[PDB]
């Protein structure tokens, strides 16, 4: 699966570079809202079945690594650049930019990574129609398919 | 994976690959089996225990498979019992690992662990007929045996 | 130790000769012979033999380090007791060379347990050697450098031996080049480094003249490098699964065998440097 | 060339095989390397890229 | 001023690339032409009128020679592999010394399997039918950047030089072989330049290498697509605006 | 599918397990080929997970 | 030892089976096993159509020019036609068989089409990532 | 001095072993497996009982 | 190669340093044990560097 | 266990043999094995469907199946 | 020489190998769920074996 992960990441990067149209943006917004509501901002352990709990947690951890940690790294890089700039300007050590600039960078970088990897997180929740999470995932997938005039798994 | 008629010369191809085959600095053992070729590879099923009784005819030898990490000393006069359990479908090579004499270097081993269905097919089609070939050997006999003893 | 063990080897060798010539069938299973008895008797002396080979090597460092450090050696009594415990406990681990022969699991477990327990006195000696180098007046010399190289080789040698003590890994590593690499790093590395260290320590007492530091340094560097380059790739070969005592092997070992040959040639160059060191020292003929 | 015996040397048969249809097809496949010697007027001459010396004279 | 000019040039190149992609997609939208018999042995493609056949789907039968192929370095989905480039022989005599053909780009192959001896198969060197899109290899020839060097004698390539490749192939029809290079393609994939699927494979790489390009992949020009050029132009224009404003403020020195 | 169709005999043939080197670099030189008799007499499926049978007294 | 591995990836769950009619097939197999039918062909849901003689005569293979020498009840289990008890206990498993066959027919009817766009990257939807 | 001579002999035997083991195909002994085994045994015995022992004891 | 099922278990290259195959559970356990054995040396190595 | 991908062979001779086996099986099953000799090989049906999707689609097509049945009846009578 | 290179080299090498070569995975396989896993680098080449 390392080959599959690399291929998916490269596909996401190529799509992000390409850009998105109205329908793609709407579908991505729907997927991101669903993922944030059901995975990121919800305690996965509160679901009913063990299978759905485990797969939802796998999706949540994948989202963490691919979005939250990456955004933290990029925002920290930006905050470190700003910190170096301010240190050179003041000829001393400053501590204000670290928190503020880090938070601003995280807020700037989280939406872009979420848009880039929205499809993967949505697809990883396809546990099955037998469960509540899988049923909601299928409903959102049907809505996205209707919007995009295509069929997806 | 089709047995097609060869328009080339099989003998010429064999001689050419024998003489001037192309090799590389980083060539896998799979493509480089110079000293690891034998005949009638030992076929076993996978995911089940087998009792291996190791012995030697003349002197002490070593049945060695590094892929499985198995080393059994075959000592003359002994019938040493060992447990053999290959937990995966795979083909393993090996070389004897105890000084024995002239052909100590060239004495390879080939053990193929297969899913039970494939192992049973190989059994019924190659080994089971030979167990009665000593007395009865014929296509009708083999068909009768395989139909009579069906798993 | 040699006095204790020599009669066993003599008896085993005499029995082998009798079987070969008079056909006494001592080791013929047909009429009561025990082929494994020969291995038992041989290894009972064989392991104490290697212990006898190694034990004297420690004395060279234990003497040289205090001499150059202007300090007393660390825990001489404890080091003596550690070497003694190794010496008189190596008589119950001769079966680690016979794990796979087919001996009873009880004896196998006893041998493995005592073999792993043997590691502790070696650690004691290592820590004593390390502590002997602290808080003293160091006088760097070629014997001291040889002692450092000996310690560096011995650490890896003993670590690899302890790994071999692992029964499950020993199953795959028996009669492979991993054991070859382990005992080469032990003997050729540590024993020879200690021998050369003692030679440079007693050069004045032996030849009556001082040694030539230039060729001495060249010999040290080249010998240590050759030993390492020769006997490190053998571990890779053992992990790959090359058996022992085989002159023709699969093509997949060419690179590591070439590295081993290069290391051996580097060691030979180091030997050349040692002989040139002796020649130049005698040419200098300085008090 | 063809020394000491054909069964050991097999230069002529190898040359013919390389010059045959099967030899050319194998070379095109690339598993078999190109021929390394040429049979001159009674003598075998290795190519300069073969990385070997010429055979010693028979006297 | 320099960065503003560079950004304007990048925008112009983006527009040109978009127009080129549109026309190439329209050309590829046409059906495929099957060349057989005499047509296959003597392909109509020629440097005189190559532009007529550029980016056109042709099914051609010939005898590839994997033994003497070329491995032009390339990056495909993070893999620093090669684009297999084989001399595709179209007609040969009985002896085989004199032969003619073209250059066929089989597709992307990983670096590990690039060597012939590193593969677990014996390449077939009999007549085979390949559907390919005719291309001039513009991006392949223009890649490599500065200091790029190639050694045809050592069969090591850093960029696709048509004349050197033709010389290496040794075909009699040197002009015909150098005119264009064929790329193995699949005609059952979307004809969208922005598909993001350049090679006909799945996420598991089930298909056996080399992986043939798709129509979208053939249309795609790595590092020179219109969206990338527009992004670069926007960055350069912003840098310009900033530097120009700073210089104007310095000049005013109010 | 452990068997291969033959254009000469118009039948499926199989050989004993062989290493990758033998299969790839010596496909043109094969021997012991035998007609494929089928996994089961009636054509059923033998694809089951086998275990350990009860021991003998 | 206690924590020699220093970490355990308990998150990695058992891979979830994603086969179309696995549940139906397993239920039918369980019912057939409860039927205690010596024949094995009944495992396939379409046995009455693949082996019509299994209900009347039981001769599934043509034993022409081949000896037939049974030694016990386990020799030619496939040559014994189903009896009244076997027929009853297999009729007691018709709902499961019908559902399994319906699922198989639905899977067969399902076909690949150019409409699908996530076909290449279907592993994420199949939940192959962990 | 005798130990130096014996160590040179052992080094020569080790060189023979390494040259034989350099690459497959027996470049040194050219198929003499028995000769190689004899050389290995001689090397081991000489190094053990006639280099280290004479040097130390 | 038992059909399309590639049964080969060892693919070690010319300069292989690890085990020939890692399909065997015994070899997997040995590799993991060796890795963590090497892991558990931080304080000792730092102390030796300092001395 | 690693299994390498390979699409349906679609070999002409192999698919002809498999189609002949399928026709024999259909003829026998239509009459419920009320024939002197049972030549049907149920195993080869799966291989037919796996290796020759084009012929499977033709057989599934009502028109193709009708034409195949007509031709088979003509050949059997003749 | 002593600490940082020896404690970071192997991990760096394995990470780069996974990045650029898919940990040496052999492609052309089916159903990764059933396919075996090609483990990342685990044998410390910097540590004497
Ligand atoms: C000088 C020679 C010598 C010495 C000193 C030793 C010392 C030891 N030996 Fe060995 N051995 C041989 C020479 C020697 N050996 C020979 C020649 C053979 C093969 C004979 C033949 O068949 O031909 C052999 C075979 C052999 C085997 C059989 C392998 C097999 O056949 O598969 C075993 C099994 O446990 C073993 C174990 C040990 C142990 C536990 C020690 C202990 O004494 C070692 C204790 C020391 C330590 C354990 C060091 C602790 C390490 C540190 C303090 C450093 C730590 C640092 C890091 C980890 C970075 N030896
Ligand atoms: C003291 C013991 C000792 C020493 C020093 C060595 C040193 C070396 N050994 Fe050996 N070896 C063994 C004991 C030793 N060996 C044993 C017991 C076996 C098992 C045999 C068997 O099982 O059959 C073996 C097996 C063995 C094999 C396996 C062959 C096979 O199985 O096919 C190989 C392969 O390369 C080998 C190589 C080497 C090399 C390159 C050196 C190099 O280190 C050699 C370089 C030279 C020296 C290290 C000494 C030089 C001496 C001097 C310069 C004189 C010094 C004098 C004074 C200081 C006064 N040895
Ligand atoms: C009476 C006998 C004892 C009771 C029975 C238990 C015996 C069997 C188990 C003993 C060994 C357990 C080893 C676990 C693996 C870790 C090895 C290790 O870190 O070694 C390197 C370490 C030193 O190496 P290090 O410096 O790399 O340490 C790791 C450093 N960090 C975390 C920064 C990476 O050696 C030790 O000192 C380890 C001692 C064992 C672990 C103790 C941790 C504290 C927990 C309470 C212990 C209480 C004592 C009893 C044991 C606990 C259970 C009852
Ligand atoms: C008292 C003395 C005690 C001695 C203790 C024994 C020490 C033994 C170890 C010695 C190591 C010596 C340094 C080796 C450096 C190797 C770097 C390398 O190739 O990368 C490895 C690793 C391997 O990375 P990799 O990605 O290539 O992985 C290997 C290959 N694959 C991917 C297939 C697994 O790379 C790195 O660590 C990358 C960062 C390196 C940064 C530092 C570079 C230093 C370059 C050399 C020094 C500078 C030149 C001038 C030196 C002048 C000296 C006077
Ligand atoms: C965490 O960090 C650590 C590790 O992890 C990286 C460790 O692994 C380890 C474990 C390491 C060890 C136990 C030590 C391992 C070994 C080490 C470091 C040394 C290895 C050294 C090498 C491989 C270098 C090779 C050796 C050589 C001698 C090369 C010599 C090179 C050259 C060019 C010389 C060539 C010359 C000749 C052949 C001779 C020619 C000249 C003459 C004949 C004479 C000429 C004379 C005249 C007059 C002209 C440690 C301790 C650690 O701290
Ligand atoms: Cu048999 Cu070594
Ligand atoms: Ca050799
Ligand atoms: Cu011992
Ligand atoms: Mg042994």
């Amino acid at each position: 699966s390392c080959t599959t992960r690399r291929f998916i990441d490269e596909k996401e990067k190529l799509e992000y570079s390409r850009g998105y149209n109205q329908q793609e943006l709407e579908a991505s917004k729907l997927r991101k809202d669903f993922v944030k509501k059901y995975i990121v901002d919800f305690d996965t352990t509160l679901y009913k079945t063990q299978v759905e709990r485990d797969w939802a947690y796998i999706a949540k951890r994948e989202y963490r690594y691919e979005v939250q940690l990456k955004s933290i790294g990029y925002g920290g890089a930006l905050a470190n650049a700003v910190l170096l700039w301010r240190i050179y300007a003041n000829k001393k050590m400053v501590f204000w930019p670290i928190p503020i600039v880090g938070a601003l960078g995280y807020l700037y970088f989280q939406p872009v990574f979420f848009q880039k990897s929205n499809k993967r997180f949505f697809d990883m929740c396809n546990v099955g129609e037998e469960y509540y999470l899988g049923r909601e995932r299928n409903k959102i997938l049907r809505e996205c398919n209707k919007i995009l005039n295509v069929e997806d798994f | 994976k089709l047995l097609k008629q060869s328009i080339y010369d099989q003998t010429t191809q064999y001689k050419l690959i024998k003489k001037n085959k192309k090799r590389g600095e980083l060539i896998p053992v799979t493509l480089a089996r110079r000293i690891l070729r034998t005949k009638k590879t030992l076929v076993l099923p996978a995911h089940v225990n087998i009792t291996l009784i190791t012995n030697s005819y003349d002197i002490v030898h070593s049945w060695f498979i590094p892929g499985l990490g198995i080393k059994l000393d075959c000592v003359p006069g002994r019938s040493t019992h060992h447990t053999f359990f290959i937990d995966n479908v795979g083909f393993y090579y090996g070389q004897c690992a105890e000084i024995c004499g002239r052909y100590h270097h060239h004495m390879p081993i080939r053990v193929c662990a297969l899913p039970f269905e494939h192992f049973l097919l190989w059994w019924n089609t190659f080994g089971l007929p030979k167990m009665l070939n000593t007395v009865s050997r014929k296509r009708f006999e083999t068909h009768y045996e395989l139909r009579k003893y069906s798993w | 130790m040699l006095a204790t063990i020599t009669p066993v080897l003599g008896a085993a060798v005499i029995m082998m000769a009798f079987d070969r010539h008079w056909q006494t069938t001592f080791f013929e299973y047909a009429y009561g012979g025990d082929p494994i008895l020969s291995q038992h008797l041989f290894w009972f002396f064989g392991h104490p033999e290697v212990y006898v080979l190694i034990i004297p090597t420690f004395g060279f460092i234990n003497m040289i380090v205090p001499h150059n450090n202007t300090r007393r050696v660390a825990s001489k009594h404890h080091m003596i007791w550690a070497i003694y415990v190794m010496a008189y406990m190596g008589y119950l681990v001769w079966g680690h060379h016979m794990y796979l022969v087919g001996l009873d699991h009880r004896s196998r477990t006893m041998y493995s347990t005592i073999t792993i327990m043997i590691s502790m006195p070696a650690t004691i000696k290592v820590v004593n050697w390390t502590l002997s180098l602290v808080n003293g007046a160091l006088k760097i010399d070629l014997p001291f450098l040889f002692s450092m190289s000996f310690l560096l080789l011995f650490l890896v040698a003993g670590f690899t031996g302890m790994w071999l003590s692992h029964v499950s890994l020993n199953v795959s590593m028996h009669d492979t080049f991993y054991v070859v690499a382990h005992f080469h790093i032990m003997l050729s590395g540590a024993a020879m480094t200690g021998i050369f260290s003692g030679i440079y320590y007693y050069f004045n007492a032996l030849f009556g003249v001082k040694y030539s530091r230039m060729f001495g340094y060249m010999h040290l560097i080249y010998y240590s490098g050759g030993q390492w380059v020769a006997f490190v790739p053998l571990f890779y070969l053992g992990f790959s699964g090359m058996p022992r005592r085989i002159h023709d092997y699969p093509v997949v070992f060419m690179g590591w065998h070439s590295m081993s040959t290069t290391g051996h040639f580097i060691t030979l160059v180091g030997i050349i440097f040692f002989f040139l060191m002796m020649f130049d020292s005698h040419i200098e003929r300085r008090a | 060339l063809d020394y000491p015996d054909t069964d050991d040397t097999d230069d002529t048969e190898t040359f013919k095989d390389y010059k045959s249809f099967t030899g050319r097809r194998m070379v095109d496949t690339g598993i078999v390397d190109p021929l390394w010697y040429d049979i001159r007027e009674g003598k075998k001459v290795y190519y300069d890229w073969a990385g070997v010396n010429q055979p010693m004279e028979d006297i | 001023i320099g960065t503003l000019l560079y950004g304007a040039n990048q925008s112009s190149k983006a527009r040109e690339n978009k127009v080129a992609t549109e026309t190439r997609k329209e050309r590829m939208a046409k059906p495929t032409i099957q060349l057989t018999g005499a047509d296959s042995q003597n392909p109509p493609f020629t440097e005189k009128n190559i532009n007529d056949w550029l980016y056109k789907t042709v099914s051609i039968t010939g005898r590839p020679i994997h033994g003497k192929g070329m491995m032009i370095p390339a990056k495909s989905y993070g893999l620093h592999g090669f684009e297999y480039l084989v001399p595709f022989v179209t007609k040969e005599n009985e002896d085989g010394s004199v032969q003619e053909g073209l250059i066929l780009n089989l597709g992307f192959i990983p670096r590990e399997y690039a060597p012939i001896w590193a593969r677990a198969r014996v390449e077939n060197v009999e007549e085979q039918t390949f559907t390919c899109v005719v291309t001039d290899g513009k991006h392949l020839s223009e890649q490599g950047g500065l200091f790029a060097s190639n050694k045809p004698c050592e069969n090591q390539w850093e960029y696709a030089d048509l004349d050197q490749l033709a010389k290496h192939t040794g075909f009699v029809n040197q002009e015909q072989v150098r005119s264009c290079i064929l790329e193995h393609v699949n005609t059952e994939t979307p004809n969208d330049e922005r598909d993001c699927r350049h090679i006909d494979i799945c996420s598991d790489y089930k298909e056996d290498y080399p992986y043939k390009f798709t129509r979208s992949g053939v249309l795609q020009q790595p590092g020179q697509m219109y969206w990338d050029l527009n992004k670069s132009a926007s960055y350069y224009s912003l840098l310009g605006l900033g530097c120009s404003v700073f210089s104007a403020l310095l000049f005013l020195a109010k | 599918k452990c068997f291969f169709f033959d254009h000469g005999l118009k039948k499926y043939q199989m050989f004993e397990p062989e290493d990758m080197y033998t299969v790839v670099f010596e496909g043109w030189a094969l021997d012991d080929l035998i007609t494929f008799p089928g996994f089961t007499p009636t054509g059923r499926t033998n694809s089951y997970q086998i275990g350990l049978s009860p021991r003998q007294r | 030892a206690l924590f020699f591995m220093a970490n355990t990836a308990i998150s990695v769950p058992s891979v979830l089976d994603t086969s179309p009619c696995m549940k139906q097939m397993l239920a039918y197999e369980d019912c057939v096993l409860d039927a205690n039918v010596p024949q094995q062909e009944v495992i396939h849901p379409q046995w009455p159509t693949i082996w019509p003689r299994l209900l009347t005569d039981g001769k599934l293979l043509e034993f022409d020019k081949v000896p037939f020498h049974p030694e016990n009840i386990y020799n030619y289990t496939y040559m014994r036609p189903l009896t009244k008890k076997n027929k009853q206990y297999l009729y007691e498993c018709e709902e499961e068989r019908f559902v399994f066959k319906a699922c198989l027919r639905k899977v067969i009817s399902l076909k690949k089409t150019d409409k699908h766009t996530s076909w290449d990257t279907a592993e994420v939807a199949n939940l192959q990532l962990t | 001095y005798f130990s130096m001579v014996t160590g040179l002999s052992g080094a020569a035997l080790a060189t023979m072993i390494r040259l034989e083991l350099a690459h497959p195909g027996s470049p040194f002994f050219k198929g003499d497996s028995l000769r190689y085994l004899q050389v290995v045994t001689a090397h081991g015995l000489i190094m053990v009982f006639f280099v280290v022992v004479p040097i130390l004891f | 190669m038992w059909g399309n099922l590639w049964t080969e278990a060892s693919y070690q290259l010319n300069f292989n340093i690890g085990f020939s195959s890692l399909r065997s559970d015994v070899l997997i356990h040995l590799a993991q044990w060796q890795y963590w054995w090497w892991f558990w040396f931080a304080l000792i190595w730092s102390f030796y560097y300092f001395i | 266990m690693e299994v390498k991908y390979r699409g349906p062979s679609d070999d002409k001779l192999e698919c002809e043999f498999l189609e002949n086996n399928l026709l024999s099986c259909l003829r026998e099953k239509s009459v419920q094995d009320n024939v002197a000799k049972m030549t049907c090989r149920p195993e080869f049906l799966v291989w037919f469907f796996l290796e020759c999707p084009t012929k499977a689609a033709v057989y599934h097509d009502p028109k193709g199946l009708r034409n195949i049945f007509i031709q088979d009846k003509i050949k059997q009578k003749g | 020489i002593v600490l940082t290179w020896g404690w970071s080299s192997f991990q760096i090498g394995g990470y780069n190998y996974e990045r650029f070569d898919d940990n040496g995975e052999r492609r052309n396989t089916l159903y990764w769920k059933l396919s075996p896993v090609e483990f990342p680098q685990s044998k410390l080449w910097n540590r004497p074996s």
